[PDB]
RNA sequence: GGAGGUCAACAUCAAGAACUGUGGGCCUUUGCCUAUAGAACUUAUAACGAACAUGGUUCUUGCCUUUUACCAGAAC
RNA sequence: AAUUUUUAAGGUAUGUAUUUUUUUU
């Protein structure tokens, strides 16, 4: 409101600035068809995203609102959108008022209007399945934070809790020390997807702490969909949270029958 | 016939010198409209073309007004401006018709090409679209003709 | 030359002797059906410009087919000579065997 | 009398005809019949 | 031991298309387009 | 609607006709 | 219905075609399939292009084209027509120009083939060729008086276009 | 390979040797009337060769002809850097750009390319491989003699 | 090779194997370098220094670059360019400091031409071309037909050079 | 041959020529009949390139 | 309303020297006889084109390690 | 009294693995 409502989002990046196509010299010759560097061996293509957003600062009103297009600008989510007020998609972090209108179609396709696929993907990649509603996100490659290491999970946890916080709701967050993986569950489906695109290939710490200026260089961090929680602790809870939701969904379903008569 | 000064072409009639610089200011713009900036976005790529279609529209109105409004050029010179393709004859012929005076293009009135029905919403008066939007109170959704960039050819607006 | 006059006569006679007698209902032509759609649009232009344009067109077509097939070691120069850039293993060799459609087409563009 | 005005692009012949079995092994099955070179070269003091 | 050859139906149930993939053979080009009836 | 209403109304568009932007 | 096709600005085509020069973007995925799909028709575009060549008494012909809006191919859509006797006169007349100019100058140089090197990308029309004024064609002196009838309209591209009596 | 044609010729007499020059008048006439005029105006004479940029270019004669102002930019794609020793024009006021062996394409479209060196006297320029000075400037073949000394 | 003709291709790949073309070129350059290096006193030569040659220069037939470069104790009175065996020489035309030698090999055919015409045609061709980088506009182009065991040189000669390069 | 020895009669062996109408026609006709070849060939090559070859 | 359009659709263009419509008569409308109206375009040293290409199948051949690519005559 | 020129393929295999940021007990 005070942040998003009045403003029309400032253009994140000038047209001139946006990275060019043709990633540089992975291979001996460029392939015009598949845009890739053909002959030779790649040495990990992945890099840290030179761009990221400012959830409060860039968000604003746009032409998608007047149209009232449901779907969100993803190039906004990457903070890379060059259209800004002339973009035809919504710029902001999802709220429950906009989610409610999407709530019809959020099963077959994500918040950005990208159709889901049935089987997921080997490594749990970009978009999930329309078979399962997965609210749980996985973070990996904490080396995106780079070499600078933090004294305990407190630094990590709080940082992750801070960064993902702005991107929507949070049901819970668990970092693991033994394995460098932090599981994040937003309250809502749509929010989990918006965080995935926004936070992938990113760095960490504060704006100006330690090696931040050379931060751009590293491997970058994974943000992937997450497997079911195997421990019977949450496996009871996931199933218990399942049933209690199911009971809520019997009543409304006998209510529109109670309406039907 | 040809734009080029090929020896076959006839030297310009009398009144051409007075309007010659005014046309060239369109010409040197067009040379810069086609220079091929590299633009990644598909929404930008057609926005470049929208500069040509406009500069083509704007150069013909200039020749249209002089002769068919201000009557400021001879009919010899005008007939010579159509050969040399400084003006699009079939476009101007719509400008003389009733209802079509402010038209974009000959593509915007194509009945055939468009999927259902015809005639870009680009030809529909703003006064109306506001009203069918009024039923929904949504302040329409229309901005630019995908062929052109037009907003309201229809001659009321 | 007298041989030339004989050869030309031979061709002349073999045309006169077997005719062909065209196809009523052929009245449907490629371009006439092609201009009907949204996608093709019409204008004038100078001849040499259309020649240059078609050269660029052709070169892009053949590069996209070649690279599509996965052959980046074969290089089309701008005069439509298809040159290998490198020594090829047999698998390279068998995939880059390349038919008469591609080559005939390319030679035809070379004349143009 | 090759025509006066022509440029012919050199097209490199990159394929060597070296017989790959006789280059590696030093034995070729085909013998004196082999359609290829038989020339036998070896690398450059790689080993320590 | 050829044993059981190959059934047509499995080749007739393939999802290429009604026709083949759309390859145009040189012997399927229209020829002898008209029939001839007996008295 | 009325002719006067339209004639007055149009000049609102930024740039003459017809590429002039409404709003 | 059926309104005829709408002629356009050549500038539009030019921008299309030189835009599609460089494509590495994802936006071109359906404009590359159009390039491949267009390869089937290319040998016809070569036909129509090459049967409309200028002829020597022409400095330039301006011919209609029919282009794919993705810039995938460009067909020359005219067909040439000629009055048979007028055409024979033109070719015969140049003929005499050829013999007179062959006997005229002592050294006759001939163009090197190919004219342009393999690595030089084909030069654009609007930059290179468009600005220059054209060199004169062959014509023939043709006589001051005898030929007064034909001499005016002889070497025109289409010798008589606007004559109500002389031609359809 | 394909250069439109050399319509202007102005010989430079330096200390290190006599540098011939051929020019394209028609393709960039604005740059010509800055170049030749200052040779007629003599403001180039006694110029130190200033800044070499290895693999890039060498510079001299910095002062500006008109009102210490710029020049209308013009280019032709037929004229590119495929060679060493193309006379060139920097964005900064009235500055020659003399392309060294490395003849890069990136400084292209940073400059207005202007003229060549005659194939015979290119060797004298390669002697740069105590700056040179310009004693005397003769113009062998003028092109546009109107407005020149008039 | 003007055809396909595989048997000829195979014989000709035997005759040149283990980079014999390059080794002939390096071999002639080296012996010319020693012979010039022995005349430092007589011909008034400051230094004879053979350059660093691109690995492919030997068999690249479009462009060339000098191999051995020269420099004079003082200065040199050079002639017009002429053939190795021609006699009348007026040394008063040009004056230089550096000389260069190209050693250009060639493998001839039945239609090939005599070597002299090839050596002069390439000399004018390269030295007037903009692709080839030569140190100074005077030099000698030494050709050899490998197939015919024939040689010539078309250079700019100064007093004392022809009676060497002949011998 | 026919065009030369009618053209070059009384003058020269030289390169001067430029009566190109017969050859131009000959090539245009060759084109007239190789359009259906290249359309069938290239049609097959591309319809196989996108859609793969038949299994049967 | 006329003159036009390198505009479009539809119909037609190798047959007893070769087209249709109509009235009447025999048959009982096909078909036969008779009277009559109208026949644009293409045809006799034969044809829409004062022009001239390619492919397929089957025969007879020519090159000849086999297929492609080909030699050159015929019929369809 | 007049022929006629060239490119591919049957020869140097083929197959498997290999550059990855640590899915909650
Ligand atoms: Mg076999
Ligand atoms: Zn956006
Ligand atoms: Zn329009
Ligand atoms: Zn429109
Ligand atoms: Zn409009
Ligand atoms: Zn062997």
């Amino acid at each position: 409101m005070t942040s998003w409502r009045d403003k029309s989002a400032k253009v994140q990046v000038k047209e001139s600035e946006l990275p060019s196509s043709i990633p540089a010299q992975t291979g001996l010759t460029f392939n015009i068809w598949y845009n890739k560097w053909s002959q030779g061996f790649a040495g990990n293509t992945r890099f840290v995203s030179p761009f990221a957003l400012q959830p409060q600062l860039h968000s604003g009103k746009t032409r998608g609102d007047n149209d009232g297009q449901l779907f969100f600008c993803l190039f906004f989510a990457k903070g890379m959108c060059c259209l800004g007020p002339k973009c035809e998609y919504l710029h902001h972090i999802p709220d429950e008022e906009d989610i409610g209108k999407l709530a019809l179609r959020t099963e077959v396709l994500d918040c950005f209007g990208r159709e889901k696929f049935a089987d997921y993907r080997e490594d749990m990649g970009g978009i999930g399945s329309f078979r399962k509603k997965n609210k749980t996100l996985y973070v990996g490659g904490i080396d995106g934070a780079l070499n600078s290491k933090h004294l305990k999970p407190a630094q990590i946890e709080s940082r992750i809790r801070f960064v993902f916080s702005r991107l929507g709701d949070i049901d819970r967050i668990r970092y693991v020390e033994s394995k460098n993986c932090g599981f994040v569950k937003f309250k809502y489906q749509a929010n989990a997807e918006f965080a995935k695109e926004a936070m992938s290939n990113q760095t960490l710490l504060l704006p100006s702490d330690k090696e931040w200026d050379d931060r751009r260089e590293g491997t970058g961090l994974l943000v992937k969909w997450a497997n079911e929680d195997p421990d019977p602790a949450a496996q009871k809870r996931l199933q218990e949270e399942l049933k209690l939701e199911s009971l809520n969904m019997m009543v409304h379903l006998i209510n529109n029958n109670t309406n039907s008569a | 016939m040809p734009r080029i000064k090929t020896r076959r072409s006839k030297p310009a009639p009398d009144g051409f010198e007075k309007i010659k610089p005014t046309l060239t200011d369109f010409e040197i713009q067009l040379r810069d409209a086609q220079k091929d900036k590299s633009s990644k976005l598909a929404a930008k790529s057609n926005e470049q073309l929208w500069e040509i279609m406009q500069l083509h529209h704007q150069r013909s109105r200039y020749i249209y007004t002089l002769y068919y409004k201000r009557k400021a050029i001879s009919k010899d010179l005008y007939d010579w401006l159509i050969k040399e393709k400084y003006a699009d004859k079939l476009l101007i012929a719509k400008w003389r018709k009733t209802g079509y005076e402010k038209l974009c293009c000959l593509r915007c009135i194509q009945k055939n090409e468009t999927n259902n029905g015809s005639t870009c919403i680009c030809r529909v008066p703003r006064a109306q679209l506001e009203e069918e939007a009024r039923k929904k109170g949504t302040q329409v959704s229309f901005h630019q003709c995908v062929h052109c960039g037009c907003r309201g050819c229809a001659s009321t607006d | 030359v007298k041989v030339s006059y004989q050869k030309l006569l031979k061709n002349y006679v073999l045309n006169e002797l077997h005719p062909t007698l065209p196809t009523n209902h052929n009245k449907t032509k490629l371009l006439k059906s092609l201009k009907n759609t949204k996608y093709f649009q019409q204008t004038t232009i100078d001849w040499v410009e259309a020649g240059l344009q078609l050269c660029r067109q052709g070169h892009n077509m053949l590069n996209l087919l070649i690279h599509r097939k996965g052959l980046t070691y074969l290089h089309l120069d701008y005069n439509f000579n298809l040159k290998p850039t490198k020594t090829l293993t047999t698998k390279e060799r068998k995939k880059s065997r390349l038919g008469n459609s591609f080559h005939l087409m390319r030679e035809l563009l070379k004349m143009m | 009398n090759q025509p006066t005005n022509i440029r012919t692009t050199v097209l490199m012949d990159f394929q060597p005809d070296v017989c790959k079995d006789y280059k590696q092994t030093g034995y070729c099955g085909y013998g004196d019949s082999c359609k290829f070179l038989h020339s036998r070269d070896d690398f450059k003091t790689g080993w320590k | 031991t050829s044993h059981r050859p190959q059934l047509e139906a499995r080749s007739g149930a393939k999802a290429a298309a009604y026709t083949p993939t759309g390859i145009e053979h040189a012997r399927l080009l229209p020829g002898h387009t008209t029939l001839k009836y007996r008295k | 609607f009325t002719k006067s209403e339209l004639k007055r109304r149009r000049k609102t568009r930024k740039g003459d006709g017809p590429w002039g932007s409404w709003s | 219905a059926y309104t005829p096709k709408a002629e356009m600005p050549p500038e539009h085509l030019r921008k299309i075609i030189n835009t599609h020069s460089d494509m590495a973007s994802k936006m071109y995925n359906t404009d590359k399939k159009a390039f491949l799909g267009a390869l089937k028709y290319l040998p016809h575009a070569i036909l129509k292009l090459l049967e409309n060549m200028p002829h020597p008494w022409e400095q330039a012909k301006e011919v209609k084209v029919l282009y794919h809006t993705s810039g995938a191919i460009t067909f020359v859509n005219e067909t040439p027509r000629v009055i048979e006797p007028v055409y024979t006169a033109q070719w015969s007349a140049t003929w005499i120009a050829m013999r007179r100019e062959k006997r005229d100058r002592t050294h006759f140089k001939r163009m090197r083939f190919p004219p342009f090197d393999d690595d030089e990308p084909p030069l654009s029309y609007e930059q290179h060729i468009e600005n220059i004024e054209p060199l004169d064609p062959i014509n023939l002196p043709l006589d001051s008086q005898d030929d007064e009838y034909v001499k005016d309209w002889l070497y025109d591209s289409r010798p008589l276009e606007e004559d109500s009596k002389k031609v359809n | 390979n394909i250069e439109p044609q050399t319509t202007a010729k102005c010989i430079l007499y330096t200390t290190k040797g006599n540098i011939a020059i051929e020019l394209w008048a028609k393709e960039c006439p604005e740059t010509c009337k800055r170049f030749l005029s200052m040779l007629s105006d003599g403001t180039f004479t006694n110029g130190e060769f200033k800044e070499l940029k290895p693999t890039q270019w060498l510079m001299f004669n910095a002062n500006s002809t008109g009102e210490y102002r710029t020049v209308a930019e013009e280019k032709n794609p037929r004229i590119r850097f495929n060679r060493d020793g193309l006379l060139g024009w920097d964005r900064r006021r009235n500055t020659w750009f003399i392309t060294v062996l490395a003849d890069s394409k990136h400084v292209l479209n940073d400059c207005n390319v202007f003229g060549k060196i005659v194939g015979k006297s290119i060797y004298i320029f390669r002697e740069i491989l105590y700056p040179a000075v310009l004693k005397d400037v003769e113009i062998t073949i003028p092109f546009f003699e109107d407005i020149f000394g008039s | 090779l003007h055809g396909k003709i595989p048997t000829l291709k195979i014989s000709l790949i035997q005759i040149f194997r283990a980079h014999l073309w390059q080794k002939i070129h390096e071999s002639i350059v080296f012996d010319i370098c020693q012979i010039l290096d022995g005349e430092l006193d007589v011909l008034q030569i400051e230094s004879v220094t053979k350059e660093t040659v691109h690995p492919r220069k030997s068999y690249k037939m479009n462009s060339s670059a000098a191999d051995i470069t020269m420099e004079s104790v003082h200065e040199w009175e050079v002639s017009k360019p002429s053939l190795l065996h021609e006699t009348n020489d007026s040394f008063k035309g040009l004056i230089t400091n550096k000389m260069w030698f190209d050693v250009q090999l060639r493998y001839g055919d039945y239609d090939s031409h005599d070597i002299s015409r090839y050596v002069r045609a390439k000399f004018l061709d390269y030295t007037t071309d903009n692709v080839s980088m030569y140190p100074s506009p005077t030099g000698v182009m030494i050709g050899i037909d490998l197939a015919y065991n024939m040689y010539d040189a078309y250079g700019n000669w100064f007093n004392g050079l022809k009676p060497l390069i002949q011998n | 041959h026919i065009i030369y020895y009618k053209f070059n009669k009384n003058l020269g062996k030289g390169p001067g020529c430029g009566f190109w109408q017969p050859a131009w026609r000959v090539w245009l006709n060759f084109l007239r009949g190789t359009i259906p070849l290249l359309e069938r060939y290239i049609g097959n090559l591309i319809t196989r390139q996108f859609e793969g070859r038949s299994n049967e």
